[PDB]
């Protein structure tokens, strides 16, 4: 049988700064 | 070789559900930054910003995601399996509420020690019938001594402690203390 | 500098009055 | 340089009166 | 320049436990 | 036997800092 | 069957909140 | 005639700079010399033979400049001076740190979003703000992927990116946000 799914990839870097 | 630096944002004491960021800084350039828990088989890998700055994003943490984290960096050049000296452990606490403090009178003014078992907390003291906090100080040490003036001292009192900045974690209120006349 | 952020919620109130 | 966080909020309202 | 004014006071706590008999 | 699927894509990052005045 | 590879990193987060009025 | 050889790349044809890439040339008939062809300069590069019908080339920690159109030819000494096989199909190698961001739009009571780049065979991954884990992800062969949103739970702010299916992952910049009302 095929293996289990691997883990999720890490979380990305933070978003761009908001409007004023 | 020499050990890196590992810090957390927005705080090392957080409520559950908060997004935490671990940042490791190497004192010399590296390729990899491992995050080391105790109890884990292989370390987890930081995401590089620079050769001396990496990040590990803890998405919406849970209580068990707390504990003792360390950072080691390495270069491919060093060879397999070898890492730098391990960074100082960053102790991350994730709880919805902090252990309640004790409020006691200490060994004519009167001093009241609100004492918990956690450092770098803000300690607040309440009088009953008086809405706004009576007194508060930041304490590195896990306790705060509130001095009361003898002639306005009798009354009922409680205290709690909390982290200094949002997202706040608050201690359960201490048991009530009565100062008699 | 801008105004500071709000303070934390206070603790639970004092216990009610002895009733009947 | 933002100002400090405001003071800790007030303690909760006094409890409900005690039971039989 | 100057520090900003202080933050607002926090919200009131949840009400207390029931009284004693 | 065959290896499992690749893990799902990681979450998008934490939201940004607040904007300027 | 051995477990799959980790997923990819996610993309950058969503933009922050507006700054002060 | 001298039918074209087969030409493949490992671990991928799209990689981030610094990745050790291996090229394989396979010939339908036996040969000695396997020659690697990059429009620049005139003279071709040699493979390392492993047998008469398989030769390999190892591109050390590749740079963005080592990317581009490659073909492979094979020859035998008896063919005489300067005679090569029919060239293989172009192997397009792309070496980049980050892929161009896609556009993300809602197609003209269910709602469908399209995430579109320019590059073929990528996974596309749909994200909604406030939710951590990817909404949907699907692999595609066209430069885009359609995702269907239940009209009931459809308004909100969305973003998207795409990536390579296997490690070493190269990710695109994420799209500009898309607000559904
Ligand atoms: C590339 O190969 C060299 C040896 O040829 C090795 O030292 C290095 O670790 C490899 N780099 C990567 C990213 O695999
Ligand atoms: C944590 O980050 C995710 C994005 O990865 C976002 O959806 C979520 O709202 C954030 N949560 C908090 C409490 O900031
Ligand atoms: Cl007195
Ligand atoms: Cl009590
Ligand atoms: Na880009
Ligand atoms: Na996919």
């Amino acid at each position: 049988p095929p293996g289990p799914p691997g883990p999720p990839g890490p979380a990305g870097f933070p978003g761009p700064p908001g409007p004023p | 070789h020499p050990k890196p630096w590992l810090g957390a944002q927005p705080a090392t004491v957080v409520t559950p559900g908060v997004n935490v960021t671990l940042r490791c800084r190497a004192p010399q350039p590296a390729w990899r930054f491992g995050l080391f828990k105790p109890g884990e088989i292989a370390p987890l890998l930081f995401r590089d910003v620079s050769s001396e700055l990496a990040e590990f994003f803890l998405e919406e943490v849970t209580p068990a995601q707390g504990g003792s984290y360390r950072c080691c960096y390495r270069r491919p050049d060093w060879g397999p399996g070898v890492w730098s000296q391990p960074s100082d452990v960053l102790e991350l606490l994730v709880t919805e509420e902090l252990p309640r403090p004790s409020l006691v009178a200490l060994p004519a003014n009167v001093s009241l020690r609100c004492a918990g078992r956690l450092r770098n907390m803000s300690f607040v003291l309440y009088r009953e019938g008086v809405a706004a906090p009576l007194q508060y100080r930041h304490s590195a040490q896990p306790w705060a001594d509130f001095t009361l003036l003898g002639a306005r001292a009798p009354g009922t009192y409680s205290c709690y402690y909390h982290t200094p900045s949002a997202p706040y974690v608050l201690s359960q209120r201490s048991e009530v203390l009565v100062i008699a006349a």
